[PDB]
């Protein structure tokens, strides 16, 4: 109702173009498609640009 | 890298080592399969450059480099070095055979201009590279990354005799002992958003390294989007 791409990006995780009656329109970089609920993004293809797959997972021990 | 830390394998799989007359003489980032973006200071149309993704450390065997050679330059139309070395520095190298993508191998994200400006005023950056680990010392066997914060213009300014113009940004720290360095040129300067990675700046000077009260100069990534938009499209 009150969303905007001027505030949070109008609450999408990557871009944001202004539609009619103050709803915008999400979308997302090549290689990402829009999740369900029309603000975040999720991979559409097997290794999407910028994502590390890889595990970082580590640990420090005295 | 001066200050850095080692890189986990695949922590930076955008990450291209270039080698030429000297190795890993320069850095780059995959755009995309066929296409690597770099620093124009560190290129020039015919001497021979070799890229290697999926490289770690310089020295070893770890079995997901991949080797390609280079078919084309292309150094930014703007860029002069006879007028000014640093300038619009940056570059393309398209490469002659196709990287395989995998999770060491992915291309780096980029936004439009806008966006691209929107990111980088988050004001925290990583920057990587198999660099001088000191100014006028050795250089990494294992690739160094650092994050570092964007510097105020006005500061940065008055930080040099020199002229930092507006296609150039500043990161680093006030207090030195941690910075980009000789050979890590070309490489990224990127910002997470979201759990994903854009690029946002390309590793391009600086007087000396780390020392305090001087910046790492890098290019502005948002004003070269479009063209690097147009020359590397696949489809
Ligand atoms: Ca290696």
């Amino acid at each position: 109702m009150d969303v905007t791409c001027n505030i949070k990006n109008g609450r999408c995780e990557q871009f944001c173009k202004n539609s009619a009656d103050n709803k915008v329109v999400c979308s997302c970089t090549e290689g990402y498609r829009l999740a369900e609920n029309q603000k975040s993004c999720e991979p559409a293809v097997p290794f999407p640009c910028g994502r590390v797959s890889v595990s970082q997972t580590s640990k420090l021990t005295r | 890298v001066v200050g850095g830390e080692d890189a986990k394998p695949g922590q930076f799989p955008w990450q291209v080592v270039l080698n030429g007359k000297v190795d890993a003489f320069c850095g780059g980032s995959i755009v995309n399969e066929k296409w690597i973006v770099t620093a124009a200071h560190c290129v020039e149309t015919g001497v021979k450059i070799t890229v290697v993704a999926g490289e770690h450390n310089i020295e070893e065997t770890e079995h997901t480099e991949q080797k390609r050679n280079v078919i084309r330059i292309i150094p930014h139309h703007n860029y002069n070095a006879a007028i000014n070395k640093y300038n619009h520095d940056i570059a393309l190298l398209e490469l002659d055979e196709p990287l395989v993508l995998n999770s060491y191998v992915t291309p780096i994200c980029i936004a439009d201009k806008e966006y691209t400006n929107i990111f980088l005023k988050f004001g925290s950056g990583y920057v990587s590279g198999w660099g001088r680990v000191f100014h006028q010392g050795q250089s990494a066997l294992v690739l160094q990354y650092l994050r570092v914060p964007l510097v105020d213009r006005a500061t940065c300014l008055r930080s040099t005799k020199f002229t930092i113009y507006n296609n150039m940004f500043c990161a680093g720290f006030h207090e030195g002992g941690r910075d980009s360095c000789q050979g890590d040129s070309g490489g990224p300067h990127v910002t997470e958003v979201e759990g994903t990675s854009f690029l946002t700046g390309i590793i391009s000077w600086g007087e000396e390294c780390a020392m305090k009260g001087k910046y790492g100069i890098y290019t502005k990534v948002s004003r070269y989007v479009n063209w690097i938009k147009e020359k590397t499209k696949l489809t």
